[PDB]
RNA sequence: AUGUCGGCUCGUCGCAUCCUGGGGCUGAAGAAGGUCCCAAGGGUUGGGCUGUUCGCCCAUUAAAGCGGCACGCGAGCUGG
RNA sequence: GUGGUAAAGGAUGUGGCGCCGCGAAGACAGCCAGGAGGUUGGCUUAGAAGCAGCCAUCCUUUAAAGAGUGCGUAAUAGCUC
């Protein structure tokens, strides 16, 4: 997990639409339906590819956990103000890229993706190095 | 053997199988009987 | 193993049959001898019975022991070893084992599927000499444990070769192999430790069996001690006894999560103390044997 | 690529190098079992490409090109390809003739050839051992 | 391609009817039920099935008949049969008349009829096999016998087709 | 009887107890301890597996003038290969150039299939698979 | 090379329908030499895949006029991928803008044995080349081993003569796996 | 004015079955199992302790189900 | 009987799409028969003489070449393509 020194501690809640765009290795992942996503949802995708590629092959992360999350009591009564924090989720808006090589070769890289990816909450598409860009 | 979900080939020799409404994975050998109705 | 009463009328001798006495093993039950069950699966039943419905009492029926001739520093070897004399490895290397190297005569084929289970405690084998006289029957000699051939090796070798040929030990040459220890530390007092001889790292399969007893009827009000396989080494089984608590939050049926908190610390607080006074007392009422 | 180009060029390249080519029945042994006439003119001399085991519509219609102007006489079904060619024929064709006849149950029956310029008879070829 | 050149030799007596064509052989008279749209026409011994639309549908059903009356010439042409072997010791059989014999549920008076065209050759109880007529109604004949103790995946006895060498998972031990 | 199937052995050696075992008697072979004809024979000629089909026949077939050894291993045998003993065969024990190893093709070309052309690298190179060196 | 259909449009409704027919709006342009043209898909698709292109030198053919240009941007979906909106900038005498392929070509040391890998870092480049623009750069080396990174400088330029960049930058790198 | 825990008496209902049936698979030889699937027709006792539902505990048994139903049922009881 | 009420999920459902498959010197499934000889060890040689087990990337037949996928085991042996 991270997110250390934030300078507030009760952030709002927005989420509507935006992005980013190129892999940045050239495999990697990509949200379609949009959604919070907290740190343990990372820890247990960049372990399920860390496992599936022999323990050490290359992930680049990606996106990463900001906004804090909290339930507040424990089932008390709504009243107090808001305090606490236990999630502290990243935002994905669609088209988001999470950037996996790993020197892997082709379908390792593919199927590890399937699995990390499928052990998050959004559904996702697979991509790479392809409509390209360019500027200075 | 229901698995009423998932089912994804592993005897890889596996048959995979519609049938009213349902889809057995059938294989030569018996473990794989999957169903997911 | 008798449950208790020694001696009374040591009924060994009887008529003819390969009768057994005497030697018998401590640990935690001595039970004096723990012979009574050469021959087949069959004379060692029978007999067990027979005193049982016949003369004898209430009898054990534990499994088989060991020595281990461990060699201390400064001398050692043997040292009368004993399900209890583990003095750990500060006697300097072990090297205690009976290595004994019996010759098998199986024949056609028997040998596949049966060369795999006389790997009981890594065995070995010697001289393999095809048989004369024609074909059928064959030999085989390896160089297995005494202690990992005492108990089953014949009610499944038959099984393995459908019943054929025969085995006969020769309990010569010793051995060291490994050996470890293993003792289950109760609630946290450590008590018998049990323990076995964990040649080779055997405890495993062992410790997550003696240790996890489900305790027998140890709850103690809500004392939670946890029954821990502890060898020799930090931890290998966990087994928990669960505890006892009491409906305290069943008479505030309300409102208010603050109320359903003060009657949880009463609950909370005070299982912890108790973890102090009494700690468990749980040996007899037929052990994990 | 799908037409001749993948050792269907080569394969009437260098068997037009020469000017007595022949044919056989030879393949339907165990691959050791007539792996051992699979030598026969490569003892008897050398560099022989004895069975080399293409056939009708993948030689038949390239038999036109080699300009043996008709080596039909066994391009049908099973055909070995033997080219007698490989070798000058002559004392050779008996380590080939002996060893396709004498094996087996059927070792290998003979289609025809081009045996010389003019086409090798079905019983000649079999007539001359040497 | 190959989904409408049926041979019909012999000295066949098919001939079309509103779906139901029919066959008439040296004993049998089989029938042969069939969807109208595909329909047939037979001459000499070519045998004329046709595809009325390449909806998939059709083109299958296509195939069922060309394949179902091909069992109707097939079929009448000898009397069809399967063939059976009973194996393991825990056996007999018998063809006693116009049921089985059958010995192998120990308390044994599984008596078994023939249906129909059927009819019990009894060849060996180490072989035993049926004559019938139709391939279907034989199958459900060979099914029904063959119900009664075929499988043992441990140790051969029971029941058995023409044979598998018969997967078999290890016995007690070894 | 007619035990006079074909099994392959390991050359130039006395007792074959971890290769015979049931691959003699066990189907209906005799005797024993023709160790001694093993080594009085093959202990000899080729270190490149020189094993001499165990013709199966009343009173126990004899040793001495085997088949031929085959494989790649006699077609170049000049090096032993003792590599891999531990790990997959890194490098090493592949070099007596090029060239010593085809001159040893001259006599290394015992019976085989009628007869090819040639046992050097029209074969040693599929010694190219059997060794180390492609 | 490939070509594309002129159209008069401007900005309305009509990229939007026309993305409905499939067929990318675009852009000829340079150096105010001004036209907007509007590219149709598919093929010029597999055009716009074939890697030389979006970077070597590509030809289109506005209805029977000819002109020279490579791609200057591609406006790219966000909702989805799919490209949106073609930049060209057509060749007069000199292009500068010029987005070279690496070829970086690494003899063995590193990945191999130490297991580091090679990942590729600004993968295509910025350098000034008109109209006999190189194609694939190729630079070796054995320092895939020890974890370095070679930079910009070692590129040692071929006649695209002129390095834009700020000289030395890891142009190319190795990261350990897990450190040796 | 919507008499609130528990017991009795009566219940009927569903299935996410405890048994009874019917079947796959096995690290199933047989028997005893394990485990999932189809299964609601019937059956799911007698006690000790406590106000207790709950829970352990004796004796077993084919089993000794989980739930609904205003935490079923006080214009019907008891009221601990 | 979706319509006349629910997701991750899986699915040679089905209709149509733009690339990808012809090798009539004739593929595809079925086949028919041959699936290789030196192609056989590195360690284990208890077996690797492939498909116990921790590398084998080139020549023979060229049908193609399985450095060899698969049964399997002491290997092998006999078994798909």
């Amino acid at each position: 997990r991270m997110k250390y020194r934030k300078q507030q501690r009760g952030r709002l809640k927005g989420a509507t639409k935006g992005g980013d765009y190129v892999a940045f290795g050239d495999y990697g992942l990509v949200a379609l339906e949009p959604a919070w996503i907290t740190a343990q949802q990372i820890e247990a995708a960049r372990v399920a590819m860390v496992r599936h590629f022999r323990r050490g092959g290359k992930i680049f992360i990606r996106i990463f956990p900001d906004k804090p999350y909290t339930k507040k009591p424990l089932e008390v009564r709504m009243g107090k103000g808001k305090g606490n924090v236990e999630g502290y989720v990243a935002v994905v808006k669609p088209g988001r890229v999470m950037f996996e090589v790993a020197g892997v070769t082709e379908e390792q890289a593919m199927e590890a993706l399937r699995i990390a990816g499928h052990k998050l909450p959004i559904k996702t598409k697979i991509v790479r190095r392809d409509a390209y860009d360019e500027a200075q | 053997m229901k698995v009423r979900a998932s089912v994804k080939r592993i005897c890889d020799k596996c048959k995979v199988i519609r049938r009213h409404g349902r889809v057995y994975v059938i294989c030569e050998n018996p473990k794989h009987k999957q169903r997911q109705g | 193993y008798p449950v208790g009463k020694l001696r009374d009328a040591l009924e060994k001798l009887k008529l003819n049959d390969a009768a057994l006495t005497f030697e018998p093993e401590s640990s935690t039950a001595l039970g004096f001898g723990f012979r009574c069950g050469f021959l087949g699966l069959l004379h060692a039943e029978i007999v067990q019975e027979r005193l049982e419905r016949e003369f004898g009492l209430s009898l054990i029926a534990t499994a088989p022991s060991v020595v281990y001739k461990v060699r201390l520093k400064s001398g050692e070897e043997v040292e009368v070893h004993n399900p209890a004399d583990l003095p750990d490895p500060t006697r300097i290397e072990e090297i205690l084992e009976p290595y004994v190297k019996l010759t098998i005569f199986t024949p056609e084929e028997y040998v596949g599927s049966l060369m795999q289970l006389l790997q009981e405690k890594r065995g070995r084998l010697v001289n393999m000499n095809y048989l004369p006289g024609a074909q059928k029957r064959v030999e085989l000699v390896y160089e297995a444990p005494f202690a990992e051939i005492l108990y089953d090796f014949h009610d499944r070798l038959k099984s393995v070769s459908r019943g054929y040929a025969s085995m006969d030990y020769e309990q010569a040459g010793y051995r060291p192999g490994d050996l470890v220890k293993v003792n289950v530390l109760v609630h946290g007092e450590v008590v018998d430790a049990l323990t076995f001889i964990a040649h080779r790292e055997k405890a495993y399969t062992m410790a997550r069996a003696i240790v996890d007893k489900l305790a027998e009827v140890i709850p103690r009000q809500l004392f939670e001690v946890p029954i821990q396989a502890a060898i020799g080494g930090k931890i290998i089984a966990r087994a928990t006894v669960k505890a006892l608590r009491k409906d305290v939050l069943a008479k505030c049926y309300g409102g208010d999560v603050t109320r359903k908190k003060k009657l949880l610390e009463k609950q909370k607080e005070g299982k912890k103390r108790l973890k102090a006074i009494g700690k468990v007392e749980v040996p007899q009422e037929a052990f994990l044997a | 690529k799908r037409n001749v180009e993948l050792l269907a060029t080569l394969k009437e390249n260098l068997e037009r190098a020469q000017g007595s080519f022949f044919l056989v029945n030879y393949q339907g042994l165990p691959a050791k079992e007539t792996h051992a006439l699979r030598q026969a003119l490569k003892q008897n001399g050398a560099r022989l490409f004895v069975a080399k085991n293409t056939l009708i519509r993948l030689a038949l219609k390239e038999l036109g090109l080699p300009e043996l102007d008709g080596l039909q006489g066994p391009s049908a079904v099973v055909f070995y390809e033997d080219p007698v060619a490989a070798a000058k024929t002559l004392v050779q064709f008996a380590k080939s003739n002996p060893k396709g006849i004498p094996q087996v149950k059927s070792g290998l029956l003979q289609g025809q050839i081009l045996t010389a310029k003019d086409v090798e008879a079905l019983a000649e070829l079999p007539t001359m051992d040497e | 391609i190959g989904r409408l050149p049926i041979p019909v030799p012999k000295g066949v007596s098919v001939e079309v009817a509103p779906g139901r064509v029919k066959v008439k052989g040296p004993k049998g008279e089989l029938e042969v039920p069939v969807s109208p749209e595909m329909r047939v026409v037979v001459e000499e011994g070519v045998v004329r099935v046709e595809r009325p639309s390449d909806e998939r549908r059709h083109k299958s059903l296509h195939g069922l008949t060309r394949t179902l009356i091909a069992n109707a010439v097939k079929g009448v042409s000898e009397g069809y049969s399967k063939e059976l072997l009973i194996k393991g010791i825990g056996y007999r059989a018998r063809l006693v008349g116009r049921a089985l014999e059958l010995t192998v549920g120990f308390s044994h008076p599984v008596v078994v009829e023939p249906p129909e065209g059927i009819t019990f050759e009894v060849p060996e109880p180490t072989r035993v096999r049926v004559s019938g007529i139709d391939k279907q109604k034989v199958g459900q004949v060979a099914a029904n016998i063959r119900a009664i103790r075929k499988p043992s995946a441990y140790h051969e006895k029971g029941i058995y087709y023409a044979g598998e060498p018969v997967r078999l998972k290890p016995g007690k031990a070894g | 009887v007619v035990a006079v199937v074909k099994l392959q052995l390991p050359a130039g050696k006395a007792t074959p107890a971890p290769p015979v075992g049931p691959a003699l008697g066990q189907h209906g072979a005799n005797i024993m301890e023709f160790v001694k004809a093993f080594n009085a024979a093959t202990a000899n000629m080729g270190d490149a597996i020189v094993p001499v089909e165990i013709t199966i026949y009343a009173d126990r077939s004899f040793t001495f003038v085997t088949k031929t050894p085959p494989a790649s291993y006699l077609i170049r045998k000049a090096a032993g290969l003792e590599k891999g003993a531990h790990k997959p065969g890194r490098e090493k024990v592949g070099r007596i150039t090029w060239e010593q190893v085809l001159e040893i093709a001259k006599q290394k070309m015992p019976d085989l299939n009628t007869t090819d052309l040639e046992a050097a690298a029209r074969m040693i190179a599929g010694s190219a698979r059997s060794m180390g060196v492609e | 090379m490939e070509y594309r259909l002129k159209a008069y449009y401007r900005e309305g409704e009509k990229p939007s329908a026309l993305r409905r027919a499939g067929k990318l709006p675009g852009v000829m342009y340079n150096r105010h030499l001004n036209r907007k043209v509007y590219v149709d898909l598919v093929e010029f698709d597999k055009v716009f895949r074939q890697a030389s292109i979006h970077h070597v030198i590509v030809l289109e053919l506005p209805d029977g006029q000819s002109l020279p240009t490579l791609v200057r941007q591609v406006n790219l979906d966000k909702r989805r991928r799919r490209p949106e909106h073609v930049d060209f900038f057509v060749l007069s005498d000199e292009p500068v803008e010029m987005y070279v392929p690496l070829r970086f070509v690494g003899t063995p040391a590193g990945v191999r044995a130490g297991g580091v890998l090679q990942e590729i870092h600004r993968d295509i480049l910025v350098k000034v080349s008109p109209r006999n623009i190189p194609e694939f750069i190729e630079v070796d080396v054995s320092g895939l081993e020890i974890g370095d990174s070679l930079h910009a400088s070692d590129l040692k330029l071929p006649p695209g003569v002129e390095l834009a960049v700020s000289p030395e930058e890891t142009i190319a790198a190795v990261v350990p796996p897990e450190d040796v």
